[PDB]
């Protein structure tokens, strides 16, 4: 029978992957097929496959190829029947677009590091690779599967001070391994602890195997064999920051997860260093650590299935990079998630004074007031036009004579409905970054306020700028949040009349608001400028820039406003408004 | 055991070094990393490029003039140009490189690389057997590419600028970010040879609205010899645009490959903030291991090359946004200047020593970027000020003082004391109250790093600035908002002179402000750590001579870190302080002061 050449470290994406096979589709999604034929381990990898979006049928549309053959374990592996049978796949075309899966590349004469069948081509997922052996845009690391991620479930314990520091609970160690641990142990004492041969035993004293990691805030994972120890997902899962002393080991899913929040690598020469190495690490870097081994467990290390999709998604990351998840998703826990802000607006760039503002007004059976305060608007230097929205669909717009004499490109948009939200519409005729949001009861502004409000914003493009000031407080006697405007020791919110803001905040507003505030608004006719200052405190993650020393800006309303102030923090699930004690105004 | 890692080291001293078989950890040995740079010999010429390189590293804080204490080498031989062809090719260098005492077989030398190859096909041709040495390669391959020993470079121009800053072109961060066209190139195109087939096969996917590729024959001999059946139209089509602003009003630029992987377009790219979508199979792209790629760029196999349009307008608006602002931040860190280039490869080079103490992959991807963030302080993230928007992290409530002290100094102790975020006072000599012994009345020793600074905040003040303890709370309250500045009370600005061609300093009545001094000042203490182990020790010893302006330079530091003003809130010495600031921008190679017309105030 036919057997492949050995495996080619000079074998990359560019040169053995056929990328014509999965060119492009609207769902970015490689598609992977499975040939119909096993261990139990690797029945729930190919369960796996067939129940996700990766699985398709008709073999000519597929773009990876996952062979039903047992190849995690290479102790009973049978090398020559297994290249025999990869041969006879039918499909192996040199194995171009062939993924295998193996978690213990090693050889009881010799440890490869590696899969040890011909494989010239097939792309492997791999438990155990040295830098020699794995290939880097063309490999992926996973992580060897311990079944007691499966047969025991440890509680969730919480990060915090735990009786032991260092502990090293391995089987089987070379002798100059265990020398250096009861060094270490000698030295210290009470803190470093080794445990003897899923029971562990030190001198007159027992532990249970899983659960004695639970007591230690460091744990010792060392290479023995294959360079990879299924004791890692245990350290993972019971919270204790691993410490790695493998020479040349790739960490499982090192390509997209950061290890150096999660885990400490330490050279194996430096080993009588470790103690000293971690005593280093504050409390606050080792609960973070903690944090991050945790949800590493939980979200790649908890089955086969995990370990599976996330190395379908990396291998698709790889096909398609530009529709790739990001490296932060990846690593961030969902309570991290839920607190990381993000900012979108993230580049920290002043625009130029040659640029403008457009000013939109909105009215509604306001004439009178509407022109009072367009004379004034536009007398403001470095306003580039001044967009006027006409609300009212039954009366009709003034005459374009009537109009006042302005310096600035003026128009008037033509609404579909009446509509308070359609302020918030991002038009294709503002060809600036700040847009100023006014209204017609707001008269009591200058030109050099507008100005300096215009200057401060230049400053925070990233950010809300208005003039007026309210906050919101928190009673006790209803447990709810409530809008107070009276009284201004501190503000929260600045309203969006007579206020600053970048035009991708009306992007967000428009498409990215969740699907409960834009209707409710719509339906109620009031708490636009709320919501603004409620999606801008979510998205941008900062606070609020006042910008006048003034209160006064006009010549059931409170209870409504409460209203909208809880439905949206009950939208959120937090509320994501910042108190600030600072106003801005000229030097 | 010990004898497997001895096989290993033994084994794989080739073309598959790594750091634990080709290299010495033993001489860093210690969180000072140095780099040694070999004398000149005065007897060959010196390329400007390389000249450059070469004065980054001297003048860098890794420069030692000790062979013995250093742990890193960098020959001042030239290297960037191995074409036999080039002008600027080195001859002999072989038998050039082997008669060097400190050479070892190159165990730890970092050689720096921009072209290499002849004519034929296009390879790797260094000439001089590197041995064990790692090289910082312009156009490396990814099967010729050490994955954590060698280092991927951009390749610029001798004109690029070796200290200085062109701040980039995205001054508007407009929505929608598209512009008049959606992906653009104009090269030339080779009628024969290796790398064309990508440039030969544009024209399928011209469109001339919004892909618009413009090829060239005419590059030689060949301009009228052996040109085909569309080079005619090929060339008239060409000479219609500028390929400047053709590259500032695209959304997309294509950086195919030519001879090499490389090329000059994609620096240019960059600065241009257009996202560039790469086309070279099998290229390293700068920095690989250490920048995410997929957040600043496109990458396309070029095998698909048809339906890369496709692919390019499916990509989200906000994704567009998203690259557009990464590409820029990575341009002004890591890009933007021969001595950001090489500090970059170094410090690289630094975090493969100690993995414990390194940076993760958020702060070389993130403002303000590893140049900036040094791990040796902490390798903790919420130690730095930047980093708590990422993280779910509030700013610390509690701040330290530390009073530089050379009567209103007692009243300042108890009124600083009495504020309800003081934890401990520091005073200088030249609530815990500490008191620390003095050895020298060296001015700008009050930046230094003390391990009696718990929190994160440090209030420096003067004994002659006395403060009320509201606005002290006031002024906390305020930095809490802006953990990444200085927020202080007295501020000074600084002007453009005509007259001299000189930077000016003002402290009276200003309409603006670029910097707050440190005399009431409230800011990190990582800035603290930053300016001693990064600034060098001319600009401080200078400093400590004149007995001014070090908070000057803190404000300079400052501004460079965050690129932003910093927050002035409120309720023949002179002429030292001018030729203070031009030797502070004559050493950054800008200006990083902005000017700032804003003032906080409570309510
Ligand atoms: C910005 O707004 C988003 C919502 O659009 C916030 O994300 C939400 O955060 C809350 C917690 O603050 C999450 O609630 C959690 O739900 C899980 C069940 O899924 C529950 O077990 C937890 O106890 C908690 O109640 C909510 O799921 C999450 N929603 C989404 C879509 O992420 C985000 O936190 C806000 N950020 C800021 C800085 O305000």
């Amino acid at each position: 029978s036919p057997i492949p050449e050995r495996g080619d470290l000079s074998c990359r994406m560019h040169t053995c992957f056929d990328v014509y096979r999965c060119g492009f589709n609207p769902k970015n999604k490689i598609k992977v097929y499975i040939y119909a034929l096993i261990s139990r381990e690797y029945n729930e990898l190919l369960m796996a496959i067939s129940d996700s979006d990766y699985y398709t049928d008709d073999i000519n549309r597929a773009c990876l190829f996952v062979p039903s053959i047992d190849v995690l374990n290479q102790n009973t592996l049978r090398i020559k029947e297994t290249a025999q049978a990869m041969a006879q796949l039918s499909r192996w075309d040199r194995g171009t677009n062939h993924l295998l899966f193996n978690m213990l590349p090693g050889g009881p004469p010799d440890y490869n590091t590696a899969l040890d069948v011909p494989r010239d081509r097939a792309l492997l997922a791999g438990g155990g690779f040295s830098t020699w052996t794995y290939r880097q845009g063309y490999d992926v690391s996973i992580p060897v599967y311990s079944p007691l991620s499966a047969e025991v479930d440890l509680p969730e314990k919480g990060p915090g001070p735990r009786q032991y520091f260092l502990l090293s609970s391995q089987v089987g160690l070379h002798p100059e391994y265990r020398e250096d641990l009861e060094a270490l142990q000698v030295k210290h004492g009470e803190s470093v602890l080794v445990l003897d041969k899923r029971k562990r035993c030190h001198k007159h004293q027992v532990f249970d195997y899983p659960q004695v990691l639970q007591e230690a805030t460091f744990c010792v994972v060392l290479r023995g064999a294959r360079l990879g120890q299924a004791v890692l997902s245990d350290v993972l899962q019971a919270g204790c920051v691993p410490v790695v002393i493998a020479d040349s080991y790739i960490l499982p899913f090192s390509e997209v997860l950061d290890w150096k929040r999660a885990s400490v690598v330490v050279p194996e020469e430096k080993m009588s260093d470790v103690y000293s190495i971690l005593q280093s690490i504050p409390q606050r870097q080792i609960e973070e650590m903690q944090r991050q081994a945790r949800w590493f467990w939980e979200a790649y290390f908890q089955s086969i299935k995990a370990i599976a999709l996330a190395t379908l998604q990396i291998i698709n990351d790889r096909i398609y990079p530009y529709a790739a998840i990001s490296y932060e998703e990846w690593n961030d826990p969902p309570a991290v998630k839920w607190g990381s802000v993000s900012n979108p607006l993230f580049l920290p760039l002043i625009p130029p004074q040659s640029q403008g503002f457009t000013a939109i007004v909105l009215t509604y059976d306001r004439v009178e007031s509407l022109f009072r305060v367009i004379t004034e608007v536009s007398k403001v230097p470095s306003l580039s036009k001044l967009l006027v929205v006409w609300n009212n669909q039954n009366k009709n717009p003034p005459e374009d004579s009537l109009w006042p004499k302005i310096r600035v490109p003026l128009k008037v948009v033509r609404t579909a409905e009446n509509k308070l939200s359609n302020r918030f519409f991002p038009y294709d005729e503002i060809e600036t970054e700040a847009v100023l949001a006014i209204d017609d009861d707001i008269i009591m502004l200058t030109s050099d306020e507008l100005q300096f409000g215009y200057e401060v914003w230049r400053e925070f493009p990233d950010r809300l700028v208005g003039y007026p000031g309210r906050l919101h407080l928190w009673d006790h006697e209803m447990n709810k949040w409530k809008y107070e405007s009276e009284w201004t020791n501190e503000v929260s919110m600045v309203l969006t009349g007579a206020a600053f803001y970048h035009k991708y905040f009306n992007y967000l507003y428009t498409y990215k608001m969740p699907g409960d505030i834009k209707n409710w608004v719509d339906a109620h006719m009031n708490c636009e400028d709320i919501a603004m200052n409620f999606l801008v405190a979510n998205v941008t993650g900062k606070a609020v820039i006042k910008v006048t020393p003034r209160k006064k800006f006009k010549c059931t309303h409170m209870v409504e406003r409460s209203e909208c102030i809880n439905k949206f923090a009950s939208v959120f699930g937090t509320m994501p408004l910042k108190v600030v004690e600072h106003r801005a105004d000229p030097v | 055991p010990r004898q497997k890692r001895d096989a290993n080291s033994s084994i794989y001293k080739g073309k598959k070094c790594r750091m634990e078989s080709c290299f010495d950890f033993t001489l860093c040995k210690k969180n000072g990393f140095k780099v040694y740079v070999y004398p000149q010999q005065k007897g060959e010429k010196i390329a400007e490029s390389y000249q450059n390189i070469l004065a980054a590293i001297e003048g860098s804080r890794f420069y030692t003039s000790d062979p013995s204490q250093a742990c890193l080498f960098v020959l001042s031989l030239d290297t960037l140009d191995r074409d036999q062809l080039s002008p600027q090719y080195v001859h002999n260098l072989r038998s050039k490189v082997q008669s060097l005492h400190l050479w070892n077989n190159g165990r730890n030398h970092l050689i720096f690389n921009l072209y290499s190859g002849t004519w034929p096909d296009y390879t790797e041709d260094v000439g001089f057997d590197i041995g064990q040495a790692m090289l910082a390669k312009a156009s490396i391959s990814t099967e010729n590419f050490r994955p954590n020993f060698d280092v991927s470079i951009p390749l610029f121009s001798k004109d690029h600028p070796r200290t200085g800053g062109e701040r980039g072109f995205l001054k508007f961060n407009t929505i929608p970010p598209l512009r008049k066209y959606m992906l653009v190139f104009k090269g030339k195109r080779y009628l024969t040879g290796i790398g064309s087939d990508t440039r030969n096969a544009l024209y399928h996917v011209h469109n001339g609205e919004d892909v618009v590729l413009l090829t060239t024959c005419k590059h030689g001999k060949d301009w009228q010899k052996h040109k085909d059946s569309r080079c005619d139209r090929d060339n008239t089509e060409y000479e219609k645009y500028d390929y400047r602003e053709m590259l500032h009003n695209a959304t997309f630029c294509l950086v195919p490959r030519g001879r090499r992987l490389g090329s000059f377009r994609f620096l240019e790219a960059l600065q241009a903030a257009c996202v560039p979508v790469m086309l070279s199979n099998g290229w390293e792209l700068p920095f690989s291991e250490v920048i995410n790629w997929n957040q600043a760029a496109v990458i396309g196999d070029e095998r698909l090359l048809l339906q890369i349009p496709s692919t390019i307008r499916s990509i989200h608006q906000d994704k567009i946004l998203a690259l557009r602002q990464q590409t820029q931040f990575l341009w002004e860190a890591y890009f933007s200047s021969v001595e950001k280039i090489v500090l970059t490869t170094l410090e690289i080079i630094q975090d493969r020593i100690f993995k414990h103490i390194s940076r993760n992959s958020l702060i070389w991807n993130k403002h303000p970027g590893g140049l900036f963030v040094l791990p040796q302080y902490s390798s903790y993230l919420g130690d730095f000020p930047y980093y708590y928007a990422n993280l779910g992290l509030k700013p610390p409530s509690k701040f330290t003082a530390v009073i530089h002290a050379v009567q209103p100094v007692l009243k300042l102790l108890v009124a600083a004391a009495k504020s309800q975020y003081c934890a401990q006072i520091i005073v200088l000599w030249n609530v815990p109250v500490v008191v620390i012994e003095g050895e020298s009345k060296v001015m700008s020793s009050r930046f230094l790093p003390y391990d009696n600074i718990i929190t994160d905040a440090v209030l420096s003040l003067d004994e002659d600035t006395v403060l009320s303890t509201t606005e002290v709370d006031f002024a906390f309250t305020v930095w809490q908002s802006f953990p990444e500045r200085i927020v202080g009370y007295p501020a000074r600005s600084h002007f453009w002179d005509n007259s001299k061609e000189r930077w000016g300093y003002t402290s009276k009545w200003t309409n603006d402000y670029s910097m707050v001094l440190t005399g009431a000042a409230i800011y990190h203490k990582y800035y603290h750590y930053l300016y001693s182990h990064y600034l060098p020790a001319s600009l401080k010893n200078m400093v400590d001579q004149l007995a001014n302006c070090e908070d000057i330079l803190m404000n300079f530091l400052v501004s460079a870190v965050t690129k932003l003003p910093p927050i002035k809130v409120t309720q023949d010495h002179f002429a030292q302080r001018q030729s203070c600031m031009n030797t502070f921008a004559s050493w950054f190679g800008y200006m990083p002061l902005i000017h700032s017309q804003m003032r906080l105030d409570p309510v």
